[PDB]
């Protein structure tokens, strides 16, 4: 992982998700799911359909082409096909070989950087109504029901309203 | 069989020329000949199957 996301602090990958690649794992009073972002998804998607689109489209050029056809008199006309042919089937194959090892690298990438990027727009909208664990998770100091929690998901999360709760229950464990 | 050999050749005649032959002997003239409408190259494709009738 280059940012940290999937090898790094997420260890491992929620199995019972399989609605979307990126999502969360609610476990409140009323009970627990896990509920998956397809907003994100839908744009990491995009890309990739994109990615790979781009990688077979703009090699549309492709034209006639042939095989073999010179005497044993004119062998060196058939080595100089010979020299072309091979020469192109090696720039092509190395080429594309790489072309594949390159971008998947920074594929698998962009999962890590949408992950990052999720977890850190989480962060931003709870500064202190929450505490960071370390794995990714995020225990709130108040009560937050089924329906408080769409308000994360859909950011529209208030930090005035919930702000007293959890302020005043910080120094009740600091002692 | 035979000791001798038997050496072919050929040309393409313009649509409104003529092509005219003289021969002491020793020769083999063409009973037909073929119409020739020529627009782009390909190859010879080398290989043993037989038709699959498709596209
Ligand atoms: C082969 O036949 C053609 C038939 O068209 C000959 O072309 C004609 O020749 C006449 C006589 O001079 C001209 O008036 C015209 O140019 C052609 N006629 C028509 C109707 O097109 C042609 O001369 C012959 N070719 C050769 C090389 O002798």
């Amino acid at each position: 992982g280059l940012f940290g996301a999937i090898a790094g602090f997420i260890e491992g990958g929620w199995q019972g998700m399989v609605d979307g690649w990126y999502g969360y794992h609610h476990s409140n009073e009323q009970g627990s799911g896990y509920a998956a972002d397809k907003e994100s998804t839908q744009k990491a998607i995009d890309g990739v359909t994109n990615k790979v689109n781009s990688i077979i489209d703009k090699m549309n050029t492709q034209f006639e082409a042939v095989g073999r056809e010179f005497n044993n008199l004119e062998r060196r006309i058939e080595n100089l096909n010979k020299k072309m042919e091979d020469g192109f089937l090696d720039v092509w194959t190395y080429n594309a070989e790489l072309l594949v090892l390159m971008e998947n690298e920074r594929t698998l990438d962009f999962h890590d950087s949408n992950v990052k990027n999720l977890y850190d727009k989480v962060r931003l909208q709870l500064r202190d109504n929450a505490k960071e664990l370390g794995n990714g998770c995020f225990e709130f100091y108040h009560k937050c029901d089924n329906e408080c929690m769409e308000s994360v998901r859909n950011g529209t999360y208030d930090y005035p309203q919930y702000s007293e709760e959890a302020r005043l229950k910080r120094e009740e464990i600091s002692s | 069989g035979q000791s001798g050999r038997m050496e072919f050749f050929w040309t393409i005649l313009k649509p409104n020329d003529a092509i005219n032959f003289e021969s002491n002997g020793n020769f083999i003239a063409p009973e037909y000949a073929y119409k020739i409408v020529k627009k782009g190259d390909s190859t010879i494709m080398k290989s043993e199957l037989e038709y699959g009738n498709c596209n």
